[PDB]
DNA sequence: TGGAGAATCCCGGTGCCGAGGCCGCTCAATTGGTCGTAGACAGCTCTAGCACCGCTTAAACGCACGTACGCGCTGTCCCCCGCGTTTTAACCGCCAAGGGGATTACTCCCTAGTCTCCAGGCACGTGTCAGATATATACATCCTGTGC
DNA sequence: GCACAGGATGTATATATCTGACACGTGCCTGGAGACTAGGGAGTAATCCCCTTGGCGGTTAAAACGCGGGGGACAGCGCGTACGTGCGTTTAAGCGGTGCTAGAGCTGTCTACGACCAATTGAGCGGCCTCGGCACCGGGATTCTCCA
């Protein structure tokens, strides 16, 4: 649960700490769940994005929020921290997620937190856009392959991890002997291209994408969902905080990700696996019926 | 006819070395030590054309030049 | 005289054997040369000129292009610290300096 | 006139590593030259130890120590294993 | 820029120092000689005046020359910038291209 | 008492005026013994065979250090840093 | 037999001698471990090429001779001791 | 076996140049090493030199070139000088 | 006279460096106007290298030459330490030289 | 400016291990002669180095202005240096064992040297495809006008 | 003031056109492969003894540690100006033509010369002894340090 305050830069201005945190009535959070499952339910294309909300409820603490890490850094100095990547327990999302690829309806995934914990679920990793990237990838600076450890690298800045590449070329040639680079973005550096390229393109597909635990503050993660409903499509913001795209929006929520969602999947019939530790999966698991 | 090295020249020259800024004083002393290297390199080519009884300063001439100083030249065949 | 198969179809070279056993012989480099010397300057000479290809091909493909030229042997080669140190003399033509700017060098950002 | 050169071996492994790469005329040049530097460097050090050892000839054994000698890292110790295997498939046949 | 952004929140004269940035981002890519051919054919010719009169040069044995002495000088500046930066410094001066050359056994 | 510095230029006068050895020798030769117990083991240097090596790396060693007192002093300085070892090693080409 | 840590033979007044030799009038305390890395990182190199020449001669002696050859090899001709 | 090495000779040139000076044993050592290296230096220069020209013979010309390309100016002048008064008071008797 | 060497007018032995030359794997012929002029050459370098020993001996208050007196020679002539950059002898030591500011003011 | 000292240059006595000379001789340098060819010399030609021109125009050159840097001065502090006592291990002198280097025969297998045969590799001819430049087109973001 | 909407800036994609270098094809020839023999380079085993390893013991030279002070490393701040950048004027580099011929490369012929060989002898090396240059030790006189 290391920080991405410090971590990324001194320079932040974030200037956003004062965050009413409104959550709606049971009654009315209902009825918007159940539109947003009746639009969902027939929408072909859907793309998720999932923020650092989602595992807030794991026990890693979000940024913006009253409990705000960088809100805390701001007024006064009190950051308060519970759980570790490494013991980091998936939210009950992160599977409801995986099982809506399985079936299908999850067209795609493009979340922009930092723990992986998407990956650690089993999430296709073909499937997703970890644009800010993940602690427990590594990405060779010569081949550019990727390699999804159990254990954090350990560095930020794409910086070495202290591992050099082990893929063998043909013709018994020497392997290729990388940095193995971490994949977190500091402040004012570029995006992974294919990962970028990938979420682009199923966000433009995207004829509704629901956007979650963001506050889509960030730079084109939270610019994705203004692109999936522009050229058509209908975008979901479910959110506590005011997002930065409220007056675009075409849905909102006050409420619980985990609640609303799992009032998502009772709608739809639709049930969650549990957890697990990294089990990690590549290939695109087939759709299920 | 060394003066034929502009500044602009020894600029693009540190520019690709790597420098950002160039103290006035230097052109100076890179074209003395341009001038330098090509005496030597010039040397040792010229005997090595004088040897082989020829009057045209063959290519493979400086390429062993170059060799023998421990700046082996590739691309220009040898 | 049987069919003449060349020494390294045998040996499963791709350069010559026995043009690399006519270099050895006319270079002046003993009264006589082994019967296995010029198999194994062979498969060496094969085996780096390999590496030099394979690691040019792949700067190349990794700068969108076709056709190996000598900045992509440039970079092929001073990227590869073994490669550096046994090519530390040479200056391959046209192969212009890999791209590093010191640190100090760059400006400070976090203005505004 | 009659000119020798390994651009065709060249030409050869790069197509054998690299199914679809060509490779420019001065980059051609520019191997060539490389794999005659390597070679006389490494006959040169191969014939300064058949001499040291007052050993009159040049063996198999001779370009591998040569070959220790030169080429630093796991660059030597894979062309040695490279020689040694190409000579054990040369001499059983 | 299709959607593409670096890491960030959100929202004439050059200050000195960046244009000189961009022109080293500029040569550091490109592999062309940087100095004028017939210059420095003129200058290749007067420094083998003193040596041997009359003497032809063939086109090769010039930019073979040429090539061998970008590639020292480049090597050298490299050098000379990493003695400034050593001095605490940005600007090279002579001193950094004698103390560069000192150490390297030249002089 | 001498202030500070001055027997500094008496014990480089007095070191560069002579010729011996100054590493000690037995410990030298079994820095030397350790170092080649990497690559083959039980090896039986000859005793010139030792002689040479300390020769060769006092000979470096002292080279180094004219290198890296210039560069110091180039840097407005009169203390050699590690900074001023590892440039000279770097403008050498080594490492 | 297995000898250990022997490179802290090479001690601070030593070093202090070498420095001395090149004109040193002050040297940094850091400056020892780095010397003393230096100077291992040189012998590795050359007792890393006369134990070749010395294995590929069929002898089990590392002769001056070897040790003589791997500093020309090395480009640090040395002169006193043969060849 | 008995070894050989240029100590006498160094004697005798030691004498007709300081005929009152004497040289210790580690001298002559390093005496016949550097006449052992400037030897190979010079020959393995004039054998480059002819196998550039494809020549076969290593002849005086290749010797001189070497001399001239190996010493320095003032070195070079003086022992190329002194190699062709060597090779004329030889071949003239 | 009957040998080589005095037929020249050296004190190297031409016999000597013809045998090493034709048995040093150099080329396949040797002129035999090569030895007279290599051993010429060697004569000269060592004539000159010890001409410079005894000189810095003599200064020395030594009736002998020692390695000390050949390093001294070799690194104070500026043409012989360009021919001999890359060598070092044992027990030679190092030229006596202080830097310009370390010195007392 | 002057006065006491640690360290240094220098004079006299001298005896051991290393320089220097002696000498037998045994393998290497020398003389003379034979034979093949590698190179000296002469020719022919036609490749390409050289010289000159006119037009484009990319780059070089001169100046002007400002700020970013170099430089110098001043003030901690802290990090070496010098000295004196403890102590730690090199240094030397000698002795023993035995490995491993060095030389010696017997020999046997491998490489030099030939000759014959002929497919691999070159020079040239040809087709065309990658790369360079220019055109148009679709979509993100920035600047500005209008409406909330 | 923020947001909606349009104009503009800037980017990546599809496309077209062109050009000279690059890939493939072919005949031509000579350098490489197969079969062969002869002899000597260097395996291999045996033997000898030089030198490396190892140990011990005493004196003791240099390393180790501590302690104080003072020198300079390093940071900061302030002032001058030198370099970076920009612009407009110059100039000579680039390119493409021709037109010329020095001499680079190939060939042809022949002889001077290096390899080789046999037979001769002499001089440079291993072991022999003799003599002294300078390391070492005693003291007498001297030069920057430091202090005053
Ligand atoms: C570099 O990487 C970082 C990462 O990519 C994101 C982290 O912040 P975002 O995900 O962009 O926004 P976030 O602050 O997470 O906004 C979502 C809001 O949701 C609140 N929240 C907490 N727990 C929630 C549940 N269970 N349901 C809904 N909302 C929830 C958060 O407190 C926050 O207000 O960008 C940086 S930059
Ligand atoms: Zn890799």
């Amino acid at each position: 649960s290391v920080n991405y305050a410090a971590g990324l830069s001194p320079y932040a201005d974030k200037g956003k700490c004062g965050l009413p945190e409104i959550f709606d009535p049971p009654e009315e959070l209902e009825r918007k769940v159940w539109e947003l499952a009746r639009l969902v339910w027939q929408s072909s294309s859907v793309v998720f994005h999932t923020g650092a909300g989602i595992s807030t409820a794991s026990g890693i603490p979000d940024f913006r929020g009253p409990h705000g890490v960088w809100t805390m850094e701001e007024r006064g100095l009190a950051p308060k921290f519970d759980t570790t990547f490494e013991s980091a327990r998936p939210t009950q999302t992160h599977m409801a997620l995986v099982q809506l690829e399985r079936v299908g309806l999850l067209r795609f995934l493009v979340s922009q937190n930092v723990d992986g914990l998407h990956v650690r679920s089993g999430f296709p990793r073909d499937k997703l856009a970890e644009l800010h990237g993940n602690m427990f990838v590594e990405e060779c600076a010569k081949c550019k392959t990727q390699y999804v450890r159990d254990t954090v690298v350990g560095t930020m800045g794409l910086k070495a991890t202290g591992r050099l590449c082990t893929v063998a070329k043909a013709r018994g040639l020497r392997a290729c002997r990388g940095e193995l680079r971490d994949t977190i973005l500091d402040w004012e550096d570029s995006l992974p291209d294919r990962d970028l390229a990938l979420a682009d393109e199923a966000s433009r597909n995207a004829d509704l994408s629901i956007t979650l635990g963001t506050s889509l503050q960030i730079r084109p993660s939270g610019n994705l969902p203004l692109a999936t409903k522009r050229r058509g499509g209908r975008l979901v913001i479910v959110n506590l905080q005011p997002t930065k795209h409220d007056r675009h929006a075409d849905l909102r929520i006050h409420g619980y990700v985990d609640e609303v969602m799992t009032r998502l999947m009772k709608h739809l019939g639709l049930e969650i696996p549990a957890w697990d530790g990294p089990r990690v999966l590549e290939r695109a698991l087939p759709p299920l019926p | 006819n060394i003066q034929g090295i502009t500044k602009p020249a020894i600029r693009r020259l540190a520019r690709r070395g790597g420098v950002k800024r160039i103290s006035g004083l230097i052109y100076e002393e890179t074209r003395g030590v341009l001038k330098v290297f090509l005496e030597n390199v010039i040397r040792d080519a010229v005997t090595y054309t004088e040897h082989a009884k020829r009057k045209t300063v063959t290519a493979m001439d400086v390429v062993y030049a170059l060799k023998r100083q421990g700046r082996t030249l590739y691309g220009f065949g040898g | 005289r049987a069919k003449a198969k060349t020494r390294s179809s045998r040996a499963g070279l791709q350069f010559p054997v026995g043009r690399v056993h006519r270099l050895l012989r006319k270079g002046n480099y003993a009264e006589r040369v082994g019967a296995g010397a010029p198999v194994y300057l062979a498969a060496v000479l094969e085996y780096l000129t390999a590496e030099i290809l394979e690691l040019a091909g792949n700067a190349a493909r990794d700068n969108k292009k076709t056709r190996i030229i000598p900045r992509h042997l440039q970079l092929a080669v001073r990227n590869d610290e073994e490669l550096n140190k046994l090519l530390g003399r040479v200056t391959i033509a046209q192969g212009g300096v890999l791209p590093n700017i010191q640190s100090v060098l760059l400006p400070k950002k976090t203005e505004s | 006139t009659r000119k020798e050169s390994y651009a065709i071996y060249v030409y050869k492994v790069l197509k054998q590593v690299h199914p679809d790469t060509g490779i420019s005329s001065k980059a051609m040049s520019i191997m060539n030259s490389f794999v005659n530097d390597v070679f006389e460097r490494i006959a040169g050090e191969a014939s300064r130890l058949a001499h040291y050892n007052k050993r009159s000839t040049i063996t198999s054994r001779e370009i591998q120590t040569a070959v220790r000698l030169l080429l630093p890292g796991e660059l030597a110790k894979h062309a040695v294993s490279e020689g040694t295997k190409a000579v054990t498939k040369y001499t059983s046949a | 820029t299709k959607q593409t952004a670096r890491k960030s929140t959100g929202g004439h004269r050059y200050r000195p120092g960046t244009v000189a940035l961009r022109e080293i981002r500029r040569y550091q890519k490109s592999t062309e000689l940087l100095i004028r051919k017939l210059p420095f054919q003129r200058l290749v010719r007067e420094i083998a005046q003193d040596f041997k009169t009359d003497l032809r040069f063939q086109s090769s044995a010039v930019m073979a020359l040429q090539e061998a002495s970008e590639a020292y000088l480049v090597a050298l500046f490299e050098d000379t910038n990493l003695a400034a930066i050593h001095a605490k410094r940005v600007t090279i001066m002579p001193k950094d291209i004698q103390l560069a050359r000192r150490i390297r056994g030249e002089r």
